[PDB]
């Protein structure tokens, strides 16, 4: 169900996705696995999928996505809760580069993301400033950059939010 | 707390055609350029990052939004398969590359010095990459924090711009060498030294024989002598 939405979100890019979640009781285990083969330069919508996971759950949670260098491809492991010992990128909004050596991993949780967003004076208004992962697979390393992306036309985004507000 | 995203996600589940356009629509990056400080490790720069050094400061910008990168884009728009094979094939023939050899000739014109230079082919690869994307000067010195030698890539102008594709090639060709941007006596310099491969068996005696036949530019050899004198008390950190 969430995999169906995730494949649709990633349909624009060339990132492979691997094929149940209870909204009342969310699992602690890995929810999704996004793969990115060598040579690729695709972007992962981190903030979007993390906030989608928060809306999916009816019980309070803190969604987390782990990014790993498998030594062949990029791995994006999805979670509703950050597992104990899982890494978090010490990045700021201006300084967002993370280089991953083979078998090394980083990660990002919605709460840690919100702290970064607020500390960088970034706009909190919905879909105006969204963090996305730009990854470049330069073997043996995986190059990551946690950049904040805005829309090309904000007037279009504000009108889309009104359409969502109208149907309520 | 905040639940401002809740009305949108309810709508996004019902409207999939809008969800695709919203995700794809988030393309404009908020931070197009960020300030950096020297000494700066180039290994911190991703594939689309460009480096800019000037009196205006030091900046690590996005190539896709950079005007200096855009101008050079049709010229170097070049595959890695032929690029890796290019500097490997060009390592065999070092005659045209007067700038590289003149540095060896001016400092120590012995075959033992040429033996040590050719022992680290990644340094020629660094020079070859930086030459393409132009009038650089190389300096070979002994690494005091490693019997290996380090190279200083001295830039000619007071303003410096390393293309995103150029530093992508530079870091790739020099995997096993650390590249750090420095400033010394108003001169921007890149220090290429060993941190911790398909390369031809370089005949040091054959190139040494060719060096005797080659007639260098006198003004370039004296320039190197002055440059080596200037970079003696440099002391780059580890
Ligand atoms: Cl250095
Ligand atoms: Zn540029």
């Amino acid at each position: 169900t969430l995999v169906q939405r995730l494949k649709l979100i990633l349909s624009g890019g060339n990132l492979r996705c691997s094929d149940a979640c209870d909204p009342e009781r969310p699992p602690t285990r890995c929810v999704f696995q996004v793969h990115g083969q060598d040579g690729s330069n695709d972007t992962f919508p981190l903030e979007y999928v993390l906030r989608l996971m928060r809306s999916w759950a009816h019980v309070p949670c803190d969604p987390y996505v782990r990014v790993q260098n498998t030594g062949v491809s990029v791995l994006f492991q999805g979670f509703f809760f950050r597992p104990a010992d899982a890494p978090l990128a010490a990045i700021t909004a201006e300084h967002n580069n993370v280089i991953l050596a083979s078998t090394h991993s980083t990660g990002m949780s919605l709460s840690a993301l919100d702290d970064i967003k607020r500390a960088g004076g970034v706009d909190t208004r919905p879909l105006r400033a969204m963090m996305s992962v730009s990854c470049f697979v330069r073997m043996p390393r995986v190059q990551l950059s946690f950049r904040f992306m805005g829309p090309d036309d904000a007037s279009q985004t504000q009108r889309l939010l009104d359409r969502a507000e109208m149907r309520q | 707390g905040t639940d401002r995203y809740a009305p949108y996600f309810a709508y996004a589940a019902a409207q999939p055609s809008d969800e695709v356009t919203t995700v794809r629509g988030l393309s404009n990056p908020l931070i197009k350029t960020a300030p950096v400080t020297l000494p700066f490790d180039l290994g911190q720069a991703v594939a689309d990052n460009c480096l800019s050094l000037s009196g205006m400061g030091y900046y690590l910008g996005l190539g896709g939004c950079c005007p200096t990168c855009a101008a050079a884009e049709p010229r170097l728009g070049s595959d890695r398969a032929a690029l890796v094979l290019a500097y490997v094939q060009q390592l065999n023939s070092i005659y045209e590359y007067r700038v590289f050899l003149a540095s060896v000739a001016a400092r120590d014109p012995s075959e033992r010095a040429l033996e040590e230079v050719l022992a680290h082919p990644e340094l020629f690869f660094a020079y070859y990459v930086l030459r393409d994307g132009r009038d650089v000067r190389v300096l070979f010195f002994e690494d005091p924090d490693a019997g290996a030698l380090m190279m200083y890539v001295v830039f000619p102008e007071k303003s410096v711009h390393v293309h995103h594709r150029v530093l992508d090639r530079l870091l790739g060709a020099c995997a096993g060498h650390r590249i750090v941007a420095h400033v010394w006596q108003t001169m921007f310099v890149l220090v290429v030294r060993k941190k911790g491969d398909d390369v031809p068996a370089v005949s040091a005696s054959d190139i040494y024989c060719k060096m005797r036949d080659i007639s260098f530019d006198g003004e370039l050899l004296l320039e190197y002598k002055r440059l080596y004198a200037a970079f003696e008390d440099f002391r780059p950190p580890r």
